[PDB]
RNA sequence: AGUAGUAACAAGAG
RNA sequence: CCUCUGAAUAAACUAUU
RNA sequence: AUCUAUAAUAGUUUUU
C-alpha cells in the first residue's frame, strides 16, 4: 500500500489543511555568489517592457533615459509600461470624488508631520548605501559621514535638527561645483575631490544585491538599497501615502495581523450584503506581473501633483522631489563575476566596473548577451534605469493607485449593470464582481483588465483565478467563509532565539502562548511544544538537569550547585533546575514563577547587582539596587542576562579604526548622561553643542544647590572656576 | 568501541560496488585507517572526547 | 571527487 | 614558519520590553 | 463608549 499524503485532501478541504502544503521544516534557499547577473537581467527586462518609449539624454548626468509615458496602447497581453497620464489623473479625480476631502486632510496631516519630523528619523533602518564609500554602511554611520562631509563643505542647515533642513542641505549640495571627502587605505587619511557630475551620479545611485532565504521561489532575484540623499523625500512621500491609505476601506495597508483580518472580513461581508439577491457574484484571486518594473516614477509625480493641489508651494516641492530623484536613478551592478582556469587551476575576481570595456570571450552565451544589451546604459560604474520602481519602495502609493482602479468599479462610473470592488495591498488584490449573468461577469472582468492596462497595471493571467464568492486568497491569508489558521507559517519562530538564557526562555514560552491564542495550537500540542523547547534549550545552553550524567564542560559546576542547594524547584533551568511550566502559567516569567522556592543565598547570588555579567551605573558610585543592563523579552535581569561577543572581521580591514571612534563617542555620551539624567529615558532635542549645554546645566545646578543650601560656597566657587576654564578651553 | 566489539564476523574488506568517478582504493584505505585508529585509541588506557 | 545550481565552496588575508 | 578572521536589503505588521 | 504614543530587538508577508 503506497502512502500518498496528498490523498488526505479527498476528505479534508484544502484550506482546512493548508498548513500541510508549506514545507517550512527544511532550510530555505540561499544565493551563493554574485548578484550582477540578476541586476543586469532586471535592468534589461525593465527597459524591454518600455522599449517603444522615447529615448533622451539627461543633460545633468548624461545617462540615456527611456520614457514610456503616453506611449502606444498595447495590442496584446504582454506586460507593458505605457501608462496614460490622463487616465491616471482621471482615476485620482474620481477617487477624490468618491471620498470628498481625503486629499485635503491627508495633506494637512502630512504638513504637520513634515514640519515636526526630526533628522534622527533617518537613523532608523539596517543598512544604507553610503555615497562617500561606494558600499553599504549602518544607517547611523552613513548619516554621520554625510553630515560630516556636508559640514566640511559648508552645508550646516542640518544643525537645526529638522529633517527638512537636511533636505535643504541635500538640494544645496546638488549645486556645489565640487565636493571633498576623505578616504582610508593601508589607516591613513587622503582627500578626494568629486566634480559636479560625479557627485550627482553618486547621489542618485541605489545599491543592488541578491536576496537570501526566501520561501516558495525556485530562482533568485535582486533587491535594492537606497542612498542617503533620497531617504528623507521617500519618507515624506510615504507618510502622505499612509495618511491617504488610512482613509480607504479597500486598502490592505498599513494594517496587519488580527486587525487586518477583521478589516478584510468586514469589507468582504459588506460587499456581500450590498450585492443584490438576484445577481451573480464572483471573486478573483489575482496577482500583478512585474508590478514594480512597470510602475513609472513620472506617474507617481503626476499623482502627487494632483493630490497636493491648493497647497503651499514648499509642501508641493518637498513632496515632488522624490519622484524627480527616482526617475533619474542609477543602479549599481554588484560585486562582478569570478573566472576560473582549469588547466592552471586558479580563480580570480572581475569587478563590475570593468564590464564596460571587458572582452566578451570569458563569458558564456547568456552573460555575454546581458552585457551586450546593457552596455549602452553603463555610466561611471552604474547602469541608467529611468523606468520602474526598483524593489519594495512606494508600496503605499502603489496601494493608492490600485485602490483608485478598484474605486472605478462603482455603478456611477461603469454606467452598466455590472460593477466591482475588492481589496488591494501594494500589488496583490482580490476582486469581487457582481453582474446579472455570466456575460456581465465576463464584461466586468474585461473592463477591469483593460482599465488596469491603461494605468500600466498588468494582471497575471497564469497566477490569477476566479470562482464564486465565498473563498479566496489574499496576501497569503486563505479565506474559506472566514480566514483559516495556518500554523506552518509561524513554525520557524519556534526554537531558541539566541539572545541569552533568560530572553530565550521568555521568547519560547511566549511564542507557545501566542500561537495557542492565534494559530489554533491545541493544549496537548502546546505541552509537547513546551517539552521540545525545553529540550532544545538545555542542549543549546549546556544546562541539563543537575541530577543527570550528561558530559559537558558546564556539568561540573551545575552538579556542585545542585548538590549544595536545598530547594531544587527554585533553581532555574539555566542552573540545572526542573521545568515548572504548564498551560496555566505560560504568561509568567520564570524567575517570578519560582521566586517563592529559591534559597536565600542562591536568590541573592542570582539577583546581585554587582555581577560583572551586567554593566553598572555610576550615580553616586554604583546603583546597587537591581541588576540593570534594551530589555526585550527579559522582564527581570539576572546573571543569565549576559551579552555574547561581537564579530571581529573589521579588525582585518582599513575601517578598524572606526571602532576607536565609536568607543570614543560612547565615552562622550556617557558624560552627557551625568548632566541630563533623562537623556537615556527620552531622546534630548537641542541645537547647542554638547559642551555648551553641559556647562550651562552645571552652572544652573550649582546656583540652585547653593541657593537651596545643598552645597557650600567653596564648592560653588570651584564649580564656577572650572566652568570658566572649560570656556577658555572651548576657544583653544 | 563497545558496539563494534559486539559483532563477530569481520572479513577482509573488498570493493563490491565501485564509485565510477572516485578512487575506490582511497575509500578502502580510509576504512582501514578508521579501524587502525580505533584500535590505537583503545590501546592508550584512556578514551578522549575527540580523536 | 563532493556539496551545490544560473554561482559559488572545495580556506582568505597580512 | 608565524599573526589575525569566520560576515548587518526596503515597507508594513506581529511579540516583548 | 473610544483607542495608530514613542525607541530597541527578533519573526512573518510582499516570482518574467
Ligand atoms: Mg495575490
Amino acid at each position: 500500500m503506497d502512502v500518498n499524503p496528498t490523498l488526505l485532501f479527498l476528505k479534508v478541504p484544502v484550506q482546512n489543511a493548508i498548513s500541510t502544503t508549506f514545507p517550512y521544516t527544511g532550510d530555505p534557499p540561499y544565493s551563493h555568489g554574485t548578484g550582477t547577473g540578476y541586476t543586469m537581467d532586471t535592468v534589461n527586462r525593465t527597459h524591454k517592457y518600455s522599449e517603444k518609449g522615447k529615448w533622451t539624454t539627461n543633460t545633468e548626468t548624461g545617462a540615456p533615459q527611456l520614457n514610456p509615458i503616453d506611449g502606444p496602447l498595447p495590442e496584446d497581453n504582454e506586460p507593458s509600461g505605457y501608462a496614460q497620464t490622463d487616465c491616471v489623473l482621471e482615476a485620482m479625480a474620481f477617487l477624490e470624488e468618491s471620498h470628498p476631502g481625503i486629499f485635503e486632510n491627508s495633506c494637512l496631516e502630512t504638513m504637520e508631520i513634515v514640519q515636526q519630523t526630526r533628522v534622527d528619523k533617518l537613523t532608523q533602518g539596517r543598512q544604507t548605501y553610503d555615497w562617500t564609500l561606494n558600499r553599504n554602511q549602518p544607517a547611523a554611520t552613513a548619516l554621520a559621514n554625510t553630515i560630516e562631509v556636508f559640514r566640511s563643505n559648508g552645508l550646516t542647515a542640518n544643525e537645526s535638527g529638522r529633517l527638512i533642513d537636511f533636505l535643504k542641505d541635500v538640494m544645496d549640495s546638488m549645486d556645489k561645483e565640487e565636493m571633498e571627502i576623505t578616504t582610508h587605505f593601508q589607516i591613513g587619511k587622503k582627500k578626494q575631490r568629486l566634480n559636479k557630475r560625479s557627485y550627482l551620479i553618486r547621489a542618485l545611485t541605489l545599491n543592488t544585491m541578491t536576496k537570501d532565504a526566501e520561501r516558495g521561489k525556485l530562482k533568485r532575484r535582486a533587491i535594492a538599497t537606497p542612498g542617503m540623499q533620497i531617504r528623507g523625500f521617500v519618507y515624506f512621500v510615504e507618510a502622505l501615502a499612509r495618511s491617504i491609505c488610512e482613509k480607504l476601506e479597500q486598502s490592505g495597508l498599513p494594517v496587519g495581523g488580527n486587525e487586518k483580518k477583521a478589516k478584510l472580513a468586514n469589507v468582504v461581508r459588506k460587499m456581500m450584503t450590498n450585492s443584490q439577491d438576484t445577481e451573480l457574484s464572483f471573486t478573483i484571486t489575482g496577482d500583478n506581473t512585474k508590478w514594480n518594473e512597470n510602475q513609472n516614477p513620472r506617474m507617481f509625480l503626476a499623482m502627487i501633483t494632483y493630490i497636493t493641489r491648493n497647497q503651499p508651494e514648499w509642501f508641493r516641492n518637498v513632496l515632488s522631489i522624490a519622484p524627480i530623484m527616482f526617475s533619474n536613478k542609477m543602479a549599481r551592478l554588484g560585486k562582478g563575476y569570478m573566472f576560473e582556469s582549469k588547466s592552471m587551476k586558479l580563480r580570480t575576481q572581475v569587478p563590475a566596473e570593468m564590464l564596460a570595456n571587458i572582452d566578451l570571450k570569458y563569458f558564456n552565451k547568456s552573460t555575454r548577451e546581458k552585457i551586450e544589451k546593457i552596455r549602452p546604459l553603463l555610466i561611471d560604474g552604474t547602469a541608467s534605469l529611468s523606468p520602474g520602481m526598483m524593489m519594495g519602495m512606494f508600496n503605499m502609493l502603489s496601494t493608492v493607485l490600485g485602490v483608485s482602479i478598484l474605486n472605478l468599479g462603482q455603478k456611477k462610473y461603469t454606467k452598466t449593470t455590472y460593477w466591482w470592488d475588492g481589496l488591494q495591498s501594494s500589488d496583490d488584490f482580490a476582486l469581487i464582481v457582481n453582474a446579472p449573468n455570466h456575460e456581465g461577469i465576463q464584461a466586468g472582468v474585461d473592463r477591469f483588465y483593460r482599465t488596469c492596462k491603461l494605468v500600466g497595471i498588468n494582471m497575471s493571467k497564469k497566477k490569477s483565478y476566479i470562482n464564486r464568492t465565498g473563498t479566496f486568497e489574499f496576501t497569503s491569508f486563505f479565506y474559506r467563509y472566514g480566514f483559516v489558521a495556518n500554523f506552518s507559517m509561524e513554525l520557524p519562530s519556534f526554537g531558541v532565539s539566541g539572545i541569552n538564557e533568560s530572553a530565550d526562555m521568555s521568547v519560547g514560552v511566549t511564542v507557545i502562548k501566542n500561537n495557542m491564542i492565534n494559530n489554533d495550537l491545541g493544549p496537548a500540542t502546546a505541552q509537547m511544544a513546551l517539552q521540545l523547547f525545553i529540550k532544545d534549550y538545555r542542549y543549546t545552553y549546556r544546562c541539563h538537569r543537575g541530577d543527570t550524567q550528561i558530559q559537558t564542560r558546564r556539568a561540573f559546576e551545575l552538579k556542585k550547585l545542585w548538590e549544595q542547594t536545598r530547594s531544587k524547584a527554585g533553581l532555574l533551568v539555566s542552573d540545572g533546575g526542573p521545568n515548572l511550566y504548564n498551560i496555566r502559567n505560560l504568561h509568567i516569567p520564570e524567575v517570578c514563577l519560582k521566586w517563592e522556592l529559591m534559597d536565600e543565598d542562591y536568590q541573592g547570588r542570582l539577583c546581585n547587582p554587582m555581577n560583572p555579567f551586567v554593566s553598572h551605573k555610576e550615580i553616586d558610585s554604583v546603583n546597587n539596587a537591581v541588576v540593570m543592563p534594551s530589555m526585550e523579552y527579559d522582564a527581570v535581569a539576572t546573571t543569565h542576562s549576559w551579552i555574547p561577543k561581537r564579530n571581529r572581521s573589521i579588525l582585518n580591514t582599513s575601517q578598524r579604526g572606526i571602532l576607536e571612534d565609536e568607543q570614543m563617542y560612547q565615552k562622550c555620551c556617557n558624560l552627557f548622561e551625568k548632566f541630563f539624567p533623562s537623556s537615556s529615558y527620552r531622546r534630548p532635542v537641542g541645537i547647542s553643542s554638547m559642551v555648551e549645554a553641559m556647562v550651562s546645566r552645571a552652572r544652573i545646578d550649582a546656583r540652585i544647590d547653593f541657593e537651596s543650601g545643598r552645597i557650600k560656597k567653596e564648592e560653588f566657587a570651584e564649580i564656577m572656576k572650572i566652568c570658566s576654564t572649560i570656556e577658555e578651553l572651548r576657544r583653544q | 568501541i563497545k558496539c563494534m566489539k559486539t559483532f563477530f564476523g569481520w572479513k577482509e574488506p573488498n570493493i563490491i560496488k565501485p564509485h565510477e568517478k572516485g578512487i575506490n582504493p582511497n575509500y578502502l584505505l580510509t576504512w582501514k585507517q578508521v579501524l587502525a585508529e580505533l584500535q590505537d585509541i583503545e590501546n592508550e588506557e584512556k578514551i578522549p572526547r575527540t580523536k
